[PDB]
């Protein structure tokens, strides 16, 4: 584990907002680099979600938690999105990775 | 916060599980270590200063079967040196994967073999390990720590 | 985005050792060209870090990541570190850059 | 480390400007998505054009001031050849644009205000020509953010 | 039919009734999109590596001037199989209602369009998107007032 | 001469001596116009069919501002073999002066230039043509301000 | 160019066809810092924290029907106890089936590792052995091992 | 190091065209006097490459760098390609060079 | 009234194995633009300077293998900003014949640099040892460092 | 380009590192210099005018283990004037780098022996300088600065 | 290339001191035979520079390099400089050039 | 190989003179301490050469090379003729071989 | 230096063969009426060179530049060989010289 993404499966309508929270269970990973990834169902490449306008990022060190909220959602931001951290202690350093996905339909 | 001064130059690498049928080496991964000068240029371990290490490497082969009975298993640590610039094997091992019935009919019999190689060498500066195995498709790095290689300064 | 300096921000102690760790995102830059700077607190120059000694540089190409342990803390050593790397494809050249402070207390 | 993979020819530039030169314009060639190889040489901030041949040309400047000191403000931006068959500049492209509208902020604070120009044009070159993209107000210049001013020939 | 022609090419037009939105269309009249680039998520992929020209233009079209200084933008982006991030090859900002915010009034229709081009190179499956951030003030009427297109050189 | 030929291509560039007319000059300074693309009637002939690269700039000068309320447009019509019809294969709009006619200050002149530029599939006999809506703004005084041009992509 | 401490990795004498001797003087092997080679026996020069290990890999090109047993067993006789005992052992049956016969050809090879840490006295004689020599492949290099280091 | 020579290693096939690039860290070294060198594998011969046809030279004086493609490779272009510049400050005149090895397969 | 950048720097005595430099001290100079900074000299002015340093090591025994004494004066420069060699010395104090069982021999071994080289305003020169653990820093001027433009 | 001028004769040569076993004299390196006069005939520096001059030379000398007994390695400047047409020594230094030992059972000691030399004097126009060692096969001229000699007019 | 000198464009101010550098390439020339020229901005002869006073010679054979520094430049001193040598082998016997032009800007001796 | 012996597998009827070459490859080895070994008509085992005498050796320590001139040619015996050289890096101490057939006939 | 001759410094051995060339930098002295001098090392005679035989000379008025080859050379030939050329353009008549020492050394 180390990393936990709380909603696995999002359905939500065009025009609203998506969250997805990932708390980090071990303790040598940072929440400061925090990275998120897009793969639009379909596709073969993981994008990296850059951090403004659209998608707010929010912290706290104390529990090791970090969320990815989304807004103005539209249906080319369906795939599934995973969250990332950088993870360091001693002569260690390594990365983690999580896992859920969403989907987007129109309102016609 | 690293709060765990060390030193000795270690590495303790495992095999890339999403890499299909090849050994690439990994030290960003859980409980991987390669640091204080050991250097990975392809899928060979530089040595970064002069002294006595001690070197092992695990590999673990599975197949869906044997089909026929010409496979040989092969598991080696080879060196090239500055002083002998040629590769020559420091520790090899060798197991017959399959050891016999070949399997005719309602195969469906997945195997498992094991092979595991360690000791204690003089390293020079600049001198290039590295570990090799004979078919890299039988390779199963699907589980942990089934696959790894590694050197530590003594 | 391109080359991801993790350890942002440190605080160690004189007589520690801090590593830093930098990350290729890019695939056309190159571990082979791997470049170290220093700028101490006050100075105006950014120094050329030396591959040698108190300053141990690993590398895997495989991750396309290199690290910096640096060993012997003195509080001469407070300044912000970044890492270099030389990138070339094509008929393109270029190089990539990060960020990262360091300060020690005695 | 990595090696090149791909092969291809024409003299072709692609400069973006020096986000770290302040109040200048210093053509780069040393980052992420700007070309310089095939023969181009860039000398002081301008092009030599390395063979005889067709090239297209163009260039664009991002200008950017938090206020109008005058109402008679001129942006102009041109690229010019001096060439080795006659040794004087000449404009190849030029345009001039008015930024400020009747204001001068007078009544009001600053406002940040943008506007570009844009050059392009085919023309035929010779070996040893020195072509220069080239603005009167080098204090406007916004190389903050991304692609926003570059300059650039390649030939056909 | 004529003469074969290769070279990967693309120039696409707006949909005109596309409301606040931005939607490219290929198969409209004098409009081309052949020889392996294809039209993705309102985007362009490149089907081999070489040295491209790439150009955009869009108009932008009011009929008000609100809120004091307004920013309209235009960039091209490439996100590339090598480095997977969206960034910029080709931008540019600007104001179109100047300081005085009319106060009278109600009827006094603005144009402002924007040009973008230059040469890159581009690698098998990099994605070019072109945007801009108010597709309120679109201006897709008319003829090739608004338009985006690569081809290689 | 010294060097070898390319392809058809032009670079027209407006007559300085021409009042209130965009006539388009080819025997001048730094313009060509060679390899078949012919200028009869202030539009260029398009000796084969392929890929063309079409562009065009245009500058814009007044001395003084009215509340005329002016839109400039600029754009490039193509009238084919196939559809003798002409319709416009890049255009742009723009309004100059947004003011009521300033009191104060006299002259203040004002600049706007407008740049067009595309890709296109050509046949033989197309006759494109660059062309604006108010030509008694045009300032095509200096070098290389107002140009028209093709090349063979 | 320093030095370390009690070490040794010794390695089978390829032209000893047939028997099992231990050789220092061999290309990448190690005997110094006071391990002595006696006998086929290591003798620890210190009392300390030692690493033990061994390898050695077996290799017949035949499956006979009397259920192979190998060993390969690393023993120590101390000062305070006069005793052969092991410290460190295993066996494996290599064929299982009833001899190749119908298709007689069995190029048969199977590897045994062994290691461990322990705390060795001055003069203790480190030995490790297998019960049949005959199968041993020193063919190619280091796949025949013994060693020792102090930790 | 004074002058980086940034692809140390090229593996090309015959007729293709490998990019060898040099940067300036010495200030007083000139992007105007440039020379490359080259030395054929198993010759004790290092010649001096002339820019023309097949040999190009791409110079930038902003950066300091310049680079130098070559085209139609052949089987006897293998060896080791050095960068040279003339540095100039005050009583002070020196050169300076880098270091990168080319080997093409048929 | 005496001009031209100068500097004199002499080894503390009561530093805990460490080679820092003083100034405040009877026969040691530093003035006319020279400052000493993070323990490295700082050139004032572009010009020929002259460059020296002495270090004394003094050992109690040759221990386990050889010992190598080096003494280096650096250089980084604005123009080039990696710190390079401008003076250098190497020394092996054991002639082998470690003490074999019996009491020890003390051995001394100085070594002296000096040049004279051309310096850019801004330069930092540094006098720099391998084994600060050898300093012998017991009397006074066997340790020093200076520079003196000419 | 050029900054301040700056005058005086002045040379700083060091040690060609490619020139195996000789000591050839350099000036175009990045820490050298040779102006304002100061000419370098034959592996000699001809004093341009007369005056006070400075001289000093380093040299480092290496050997992997001691050979003989009576090694004895020497450095000197040198000087033939116009006045006096024989080559006189300026400064001179003997150093023995081995007391005996000459390792019979043993794995080669490395040794590292430097000299250094220094003092003014009044030289004529067209004076030679030289910098001579009677041993150039123990020149350790490796890593840098090791080997140099200069002289400046005071 | 058979002579090399290195400052191609040199620009100093009135009372200054310019150095050029030549290095010889071809390993037959003599760095005993050194010859140097200067040919004013608009005139056509060139005149050779004699090696006294102000024009200093620095000449290193070891790795055949030789320079030319002059002091109290004036603006009388605008002109092309090149530097020469004489080479000779066996039966033959040449010479080498090279090139670079120096501009000198005035004073303008400020008035109160 | 670490050893490389050029000359081997020959038919040299009694009477003859050549070096045979062995050539170093590991820089560890040394020119010195080395001996030479000639087989007893390749039927039983290898023979110790002595010092001198019958056997010719040439030592160079600069091509890091040893070779063996076969003078004063009698019927001694045949067989596989090695060199070897003593090699030793600071903890490690080993060694390395050659090999090279000689056949000798009578008139 | 009207007249330049070139080989200042040369040191051959017994049974050599020495080349002297001299170039002419004032345009008004001739390459026919050349001249040739040589001067023993602690002689106070400068001797004049015939030239037959040992002495070959090599001439080229193009370029104003003249050569001498000489050939046996035995120990007896160290000293210091002048050249000369006489010079007339209007009522001026005048000669030139120039300046190059040589030393042999003997064999067994
Ligand atoms: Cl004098």
């Amino acid at each position: 584990a180390r990393v936990d993404q709380t909603p696995q499966t999002i359905t939500k309508e065009t025009g609203e907002s998506l969250t997805i929270n990932c708390v980090l269970r071990d303790s040598h990973c940072a929440t400061s680099s925090t990275y998120w990834y897009r793969k639009k169902s379909g596709s073969t490449n993981e994008e990296s979600i850059s951090k403004g306008g659209r998608y707010v990022e929010t912290v706290n060190s104390g529990s090791k938690s970090f969320s990815l909220r989304i807004n103005d959602l539209t249906v080319e931001d369906s795939g599934t999105y995973r969250c990332a951290s950088e993870c360091q202690y001693g002569l260690a350093e390594y990365d983690v990775y999580g896992g859920g996905t969403v989907v987007t339909v129109n309102a016609a | 916060s690293s709060r765990t001064p060390s030193d000795k130059p270690v590495a303790h690498v495992v095999a890339n599980p999403q890499a299909e049928g090849q050994l690439q080496w990994l030290n960003r991964r859980a409980n991987a270590l390669l640091a204080n000068g050991v250097e990975l240029r392809d899928n060979q371990l530089v040595v970064p200063s002069e002294g006595l290490y001690l070197i092992y490497s695990q590999v673990l082969f599975k197949g869906q079967g044997c089909p026929s009975t010409h496979v040989l298993l092969t598991h080696t640590i080879s060196r090239i040196a500055v002083s002998y610039q040629t590769k020559v094997n420091l520790l090899s091992a060798i197991k017959s994967p399959c050891q016999r019935e070949t399997p005719e009919g309602a195969e469906a019999k997945p195997w498992y073999e094991p092979i595991y190689l360690g000791g204690v060498f003089q390293l020079e500066k600049g001198d290039r390990l590295s570990a090799e195995i004979n078919r890299p498709d039988y390779l199963d790095f699907a589980e942990s720590g089934q696959v790894y290689f590694g050197i530590i300064a003594l």
